[PDB]
């Protein structure tokens, strides 16, 4: 009974393989070495965003580039503006532990979580002009780690029991459930069409998610250990990720196997969260060291180095325009890098 | 440009009432005092803080709020989450202390004690917090060594060959043969702890029971503890 | 002959004392973190008031002693001004550093509530305020002056050496031999307390003075060279009217209690923020 | 992909000698600290005994102390144990582990719900 | 019969990635190549932004 199947999916996984090996024709640094080098990318801190009092465990940009939401260990959710380095909101939060937090893409509600294992949606746009808890989920059994707005009707969550749900806003309850991962489910990353995301689970496997199916299509199991943080290349055909064997690793979607791998022998360290650039030539990766460096991505060189944290880089964030980047550390501080 | 210069008069004024709420909570946020509550499922955990018992209950996590000489202290008891907890953890790192209980009854299950012990203690970002260790159930002890036949010898064949320490001092009322064992058990948590050797932290050893309130005061005392070894080191006195 | 050598130790001095100075204002100035304990704010006090001797009060003597004379004697009335404010300041900031570090180590607890910011200013406004008022005030009346080629021979009268003295040195000594012996007491409990633990371990794995000597030598470091510069100046000082001592080994003992200045930033900025610190901004590592 | 496969086992007798070979596929072998971990039939998992990346570090679990052997070789990229003078109670499934993160010394892999860095054992059952 | 219901979901799983079509390497590298070429000049980070064109200068 048990040793049959597991002979066949010991077949399976041999023909993926071979599969895998069929298609690799060449490798993408041969092909990219008549590429002009990007050379020395030195970026200054043009903001700092002071305020908080506990660490900042993650944040998320708005698409006008104007308003970034912030999330704190204290149990304050702050409102930042950029530009003239204003809190337009400031929000107490129930739990104090907290572990995501997303905006809309209409700018009209803010969600949160935590170990609370409930998702918390707040409205912006209450005619009394006070913040209010708009809605609780709480389907989930294990901690909650990232949530994401497709829209203002449907958000899409990473638990912390390997179970990713589809939620829906107005009726309360799950609509689709995705239980195919293993491990501990760490972070999703929406595609920009919004019908596919990919979720990096801590098994070393990460899988390509149809929203509207509702089963995984592809497996890769390029990694060796936990990945921490997935993110689309801008055109929703590869994905990066990040994990705590400090290599980075491009995917394809379509190839079904990693391109490149990022990895320097001198730095150790974890890697919590990478973020593309608007363009995709630049791959910036939030070490466990202190900083951040700027990865090339189709020569895997360091164009330059991000030193300006006191503790470790806990998320890293870029604007839809790309006009700065933005990264909060365990020391309570948001630079804004240009 | 003058609809300009009002717009940032109106943003202007929205920073200063945000910006003064949040120096209030400051205040009430530094006086707070975390704390996590880490034990196993048979070792009562619940059990340990009977002084004040508010226990506001959420979703998965359990909080207590307990004042000792007008000091603010919150504890917080994770309940419902999955047995993987290498990533979770990391969150609890601002905490001043973690207090650790667990269960000398049972021999066997000891040993998966020390093993989370030590993956505590060795964890990176737990190496700046101290460690507060309770030995439940200790009345259990002394019962269980009356039945004739010793399980801790066959799990530990240290405990074949060992002695007491010199430094301990026994309770008038009890056995000399559970007291050895008390110790025992001690002195393998103060092992993984010594091994490192880093001088940021420390492991304070308390012998607790199911009927004790004198834990809120032992809790405080050792909070003293952890400060005050805070501002030696800054200064580099120790 | 002797004055060339002289001249290169008496400027070496000022330079030293001003370089050193410069550096923690600078850093402290050029990095949040450093101004968000309140303890550092008192460092701050310390550093101007050591940079004040520097600019102020080291250089005019100086020339005065390598010429001989005295190049300017109108301004020989206003310097004493400045010499006893800004030695005393530079002794008061060093007891309000004391008083804060035995408010965090006996009372943790009361000493997050209570150490506001604002109180911190409260304590280093009535140092700064003592030294105007011992100061400024006497020496424009001329208290001190009428004790029955020109020289600032300011001899000091009965009334106004003593007085001084009590308010700028006795007092602050004896607040700091009574502060740093009760933390000589909670740190050596701390290592009997460590050293129960250890010693088990130990005795457990066979059967399978280090850091004593670090909590005397950094409390000897502090005491041991302040008590050193400034005690044989204020034996002499209370004596010299009630007076002997000639006036060439007087002046020697007068750059020792200035020289206090010099290393007065090492001894209270070698912490990790520090170091830190001044390795980015002198840009040497 | 990160790989695990235990070899060696089966029916034995108390007494006698055992080597159980693991082959650690689909990583760097020398970065990561390595364990051994088992499962005894109606109770839950137990951490055997470990080993670090360069060997030097050894410990065991009590109970089984002074009876099991554990060589790492770093270029043949398998792990042994060896296993004399076995007991009848000490039957069990063993599960090569792995700790999840390079360059450490915390572990957390005796978490039951589907940890995903072991293999998937071998039976190693001793009748007297 | 719980391990046997969750080796045969894998075995259904693998059945239905087996079963994809997949493009070669040196066609998926050119087109990522063509959509970082194109989109260079677009990007404020990979190219320098004068002060009056930047909103943070
Ligand atoms: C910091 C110090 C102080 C020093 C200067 C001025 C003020 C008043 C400021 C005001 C409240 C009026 O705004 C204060 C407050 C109060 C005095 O009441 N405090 C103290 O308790 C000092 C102290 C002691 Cl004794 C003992 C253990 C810890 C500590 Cl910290
Ligand atoms: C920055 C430090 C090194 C500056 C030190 C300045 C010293 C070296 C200078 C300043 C004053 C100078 C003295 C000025 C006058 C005289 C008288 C002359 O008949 C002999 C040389 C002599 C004695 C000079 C020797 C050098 C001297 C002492
Ligand atoms: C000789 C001694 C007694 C004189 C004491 C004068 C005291 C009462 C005066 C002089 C300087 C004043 C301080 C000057 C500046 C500030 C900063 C302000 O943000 C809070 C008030 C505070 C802190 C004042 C408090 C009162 C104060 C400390
Ligand atoms: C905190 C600091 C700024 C306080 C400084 C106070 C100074 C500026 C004040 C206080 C005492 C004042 C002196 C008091 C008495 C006299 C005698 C008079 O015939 C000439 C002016 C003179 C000499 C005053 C000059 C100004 C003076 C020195
Ligand atoms: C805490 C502060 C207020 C203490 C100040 C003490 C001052 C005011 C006291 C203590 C010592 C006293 C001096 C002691 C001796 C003499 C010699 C006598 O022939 C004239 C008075 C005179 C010069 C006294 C003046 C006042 C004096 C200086
Ligand atoms: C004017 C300046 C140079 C004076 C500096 C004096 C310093 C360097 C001297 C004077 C007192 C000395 C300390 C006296 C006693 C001890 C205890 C001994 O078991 C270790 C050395 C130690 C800790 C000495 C270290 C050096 C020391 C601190
Ligand atoms: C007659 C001249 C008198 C000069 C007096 C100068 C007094 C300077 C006091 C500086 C206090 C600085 C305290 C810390 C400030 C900070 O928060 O950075
Ligand atoms: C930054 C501190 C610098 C200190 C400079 C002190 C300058 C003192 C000048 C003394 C000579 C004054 C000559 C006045 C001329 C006169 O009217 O007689
Ligand atoms: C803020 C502190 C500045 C200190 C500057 C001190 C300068 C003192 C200059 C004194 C000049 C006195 C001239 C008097 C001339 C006369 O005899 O009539
Ligand atoms: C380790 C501390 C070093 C302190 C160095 C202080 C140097 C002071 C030098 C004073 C020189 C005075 C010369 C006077 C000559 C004379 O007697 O007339
Ligand atoms: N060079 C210091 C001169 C001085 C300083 C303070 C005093 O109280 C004093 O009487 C004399």
């Amino acid at each position: 009974e048990l040793d049959q199947l597991r002979q066949e999916a010991e077949q399976l996984k041999n023909q993926i393989r071979d599969a895998r090996k069929a298609c690799a024709d060449a490798t993408l640094s041969q092909i990219t070495n008549n590429i002009d080098p990007v050379g020395r990318i030195q970026m200054r801190t043009r903001r700092t965003l002071r305020g908080h009092l506990a660490k900042i465990y993650a944040m998320h940009w708005g698409t006008d580039s104007r308003l970034l939401v912030s999330a704190s260990q204290d149990g304050k959710l702050i409102i930042w503006d950029s530009y003239t380095t204003n809190k337009v909101h400031a929000i107490p939060l129930r739990s104090s532990w907290v572990m995501t937090c997303a905006y809309a893409p209409s700018g009209n509600y803010v969600a949160c979580g935590g170990l609370d294992n409930i998702c918390s949606i707040y409205n912006l746009k209450t005619r009394e002009g006070n913040v209010r808890v708009s809605r609780e989920l709480a389907g989930h059994t294990g901690y909650l780690s990232c949530c994401r707005f497709l829209d203002d009707n449907q958000i899409v969550t990473s638990s912390g029991d390997t179970t990713c749900a589809l939620w829906d806003i107005e009726t309360g309850q799950q609509t689709t459930t995705f239980t195919g991962h293993t491990g501990d489910v760490m972070s999703l990353s929406l595609a920009p069409d919004t019908r596919l995301f990919v979720s990096g689970a801590c098994d070393a496997s990460a899988k390509l998610w149809d929203v509207r199916e509702g089963m995984c299509r592809q497996t890769f199991t390029g990694h060796e250990s936990d990945i921490n943080a997935i993110c689309f290349f801008p055109n929703g055909n590869a994905f990066a990720t990040g994990s705590d064997d400090a290599t980075c690793r491009l995917f394809d979607l379509r190839a079904d196997q990693e391109l490149m791998t990022y990895s320097h022998d001198n730095i150790i360290c974890g890697i919590t969260s990478v973020s593309f650039s608007k363009s995709g030539r630049l791959l910036l990766a939030g070490y466990d060291d202190f900083n951040c460096n700027v990865w090339d991505a189709l020569k895997a060189d360091r164009a330059g180095v991000l030193a300006g944290h006191d503790n470790r880089v806990s998320c890293l964030g870029v604007t839809d325009d790309g006009m700065a980047v933005a990264t909060g550390s365990w020391d309570s501080f948001l630079k804004i890098w240009n | 440009t003058e609809d300009q210069r009002n717009e940032e008069k109106a943003q202007r004024e929205a920073n200063k009432m945000i910006e003064k709420q949040l120096q209030k909570d400051k205040q009430v946020y530094r006086a707070t005092h975390r704390l996590l509550l880490l034990g196993a499922d048979n070792s009562g955990k619940s059990t340990i803080v009977k002084q004040m018992r508010i226990y506001h209950v959420n979703s998965g996590i359990f909080e207590t709020k307990f004042q000792v000489d007008k000091v603010n202290f919150h504890m917080f008891d994770v309940g419902a989450q999955r047995d993987e907890r290498r990533k979770w953890i990391q969150c609890f790192n601002d905490v001043t202390a973690i207090i650790f209980v667990v269960d000398s009854s049972d021999y066997n299950r000891l040993q998966e004690a020390l093993n989370d012990f030590k993956s505590i203690w060795n964890n990176k970002w737990l190496r700046t917090i101290s460690v507060i260790l309770f030995l439940n159930k200790q009345d259990l002890l002394a019962e269980k060594v009356l039945a004739g036949k010793s399980k801790i010898e066959d799990y530990f064949p240290e405990f074949a060959r060992y002695t007491t320490p010199e430094d301990a001092t026994p309770e008038p009322g009890e056995d000399p043969r559970v007291t050895r064992a008390k110790y025992f058990i001690r002195d393998e948590f103060l092992r993984i702890s010594t091994a490192s050797g880093d001088g940021r932290h420390y492991c304070y050893p308390h012998f607790t029971c199911s009927v004790d309130t004198e834990n809120a005061r032992r809790i405080f005392n050792d909070c003293r503890d952890i400060i005050q070894r805070m501002h030696l080191r800054q200064y580099e006195l120790l | 002959s002797v004055r060339i050598l002289t001249a290169c130790f008496l400027s070496l001095l000022i330079l030293s004392t001003l370089l050193g100075n410069t550096l923690v204002c600078a850093a402290v100035i050029r990095f949040r973190h450093l101004r968000s304990k309140v303890t550092n704010f008192f460092v701050i006090s310390l550093a101007v008031s050591d940079l004040l001797v520097a600019v102020l009060v080291m250089p005019w003597k100086a020339v005065a002693e390598i010429a001989g004379f005295w190049p300017f004697g109108s301004f020989c009335n206003i310097w004493v001004a400045f010499d006893i404010m800004c030695s005393t300041a530079s002794i008061l900031n060093l007891c309000v550093i004391s008083v804060d570090r035995y408010w965090a180590i006996s009372s943790p607890f009361r000493y997050e509530r209570k150490m506001t910011p604002k109180a911190a200013f409260i304590l280093i406004s009535v140092a700064w305020t003592l030294s105007v008022l011992i100061s400024f005030i006497p020496v424009q009346l001329s208290w001190h002056k009428a004790k029955p080629i020109d020289n600032c021979d300011s001899s000091l009268s009965r009334t106004y050496a003593i007085s001084s003295s009590v308010i700028s040195f006795y007092i602050p000594v004896a607040i700091m031999i009574v502060t740093y012996t009760r933390i000589y007491r909670i740190a050596q409990k701390q290592i009997r307390r460590i050293a129960a633990l250890e010693r088990a371990a130990v005795h457990a794995k066979n059967c399978q003075f280090k850091r004593e000597t670090k909590v005397l030598k950094t409390l000897s470091v502090i005491m041991g060279v302040f008590v050193c510069c400034w005690l044989p100046f204020f034996i002499l000082n209370c004596i010299l009217p009630f007076c002997c001592i000639d006036s060439n080994t007087f002046d020697v003992f007068v750059w020792f209690g200035w020289a206090n200045s010099s290393l007065n930033p090492i001894i209270y900025a070698f912490n990790a923020d520090f170091r830190k610190a001044f390795s980015t901004l002198l840009g040497c590592y | 992909q990160v790989q695990l496969q235990e070899s060696g086992g089966g029916l034995v007798q108390p007494g006698g000698s055992l080597r159980l070979s693991c082959a650690a596929s689909g990583f760097t072998f020398s970065n990561y600290k390595m364990n051994w971990v088992r499962q005894a039939p109606g109770k839950g998992l137990e951490w055997v005994s470990d080993i670090s990346q360069s060997g030097a570090s050894i410990s065991y679990t009590g109970s089984v102390k002074g009876r099991f052997t554990i060589s790492r070789d770093n270029a043949k990229n398998t792990l042994y144990l060896q296993m004399n003078s076995l007991k009848p109670e000490d039957t069990a499934v063993y599960y090569c582990a792995r700790c999840p993160a390079p360059f450490t010394r915390d572990c957390f892999d005796v978490t039951s719900t589907t940890y995903a860095y072991r293999g998937q054992g071998t039976q190693v059952t001793v009748s007297s | 019969t719980a391990s046997i219901a969750q080796a045969r979901k894998l075995v259904e799983q693998l059945k239905m990635e087996a079963n994809i079509d997949r493009i070669k390497v040196s066609k998926a590298a050119a087109d990522l190549m063509a959509y970082c070429e194109a989109h260079a000049k677009e990007d404020p980070l990979l190219t320098p932004v004068p002060a009056s064109e930047n909103p943070f200068r």
